[PDB]
């Protein structure tokens, strides 16, 4: 008996910093419903620290949620000169606020929840071959007290793109919701 | 830039 609070594949503009930089949200359109999926990939830079933050997700009667993520990764190996500034992970965090905090984002107010790592990494022949490999990652939080939380994500150089956020929580039968 | 993901164009 699943709740979802957040799902971003069934729902087809995030907070992203800095602004113009970074993270971009991108489709695919091959078939006839899109692919939404946020995307970076400034891997030869080096100095990168890409922030895309969700919107306040309400908590409903949630003590911990659950995090399901799916996102492709690939290769560092692609890039020819990143062996330095290319990376294959990329960071989990989390804030709770009672409040909507809208366009505004402190970085300050948000916890780590992991290091998000692929299983299996997409090299160049399976990418230009149209053959990624989906990663799928589930993570948990909590106890959680207020009314609403972010999730986000960081890119510190990394080629990701995340095609699945889905939050949820378990047994929201033993809960009274308002 | 490189892409992320095959076939994919801003949204
Ligand atoms: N780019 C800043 C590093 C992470 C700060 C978030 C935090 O742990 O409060």
């Amino acid at each position: 008996g699943e709740v979802v609070l957040l799902d971003f594949a069934a729902a087809g503009g995030w907070l992203t910093h800095p602004y113009g930089k970074g993270w971009d949200l991108m489709q695919n359109i091959m078939n006839d419903m899109p692919i939404y999926m946020y995307s970076v990939c400034n891997v030869m830079s080096g100095d990168q620290d890409n922030w895309l933050r969700t919107n306040w997700v309400y908590r409903g009667e949630a003590e911990r949620i659950f995090i399901e993520l799916k996102f492709t990764v690939r290769d560092c190996n692609s890039f020819p000169g990143g062996a330095s500034s290319c990376k294959e992970t990329f960071n989990l965090y989390y804030a709770e606020s009672d409040l909507d905090y809208g366009t505004n984002f402190q970085k300050r107010l948000f916890t780590k929840i992991d290091t998000i790592a692929p299983d299996e990494i997409t090299v160049s022949s399976d990418f230009e071959a149209r053959h990624v490999k989906l990663n799928v990652e589930e993570r948990s939080v909590g106890p959680l007290t207020r009314k609403g939380f972010y999730l986000a994500f960081q890119d510190i150089g990394a080629c990701v793109a995340l095609l699945s956020v889905r939050v949820y929580y378990k047994k929201a039968h033993h809960h009274h919701h308002h | 830039x490189w892409l992320a993901y095959p076939d994919s164009v801003p949204y």
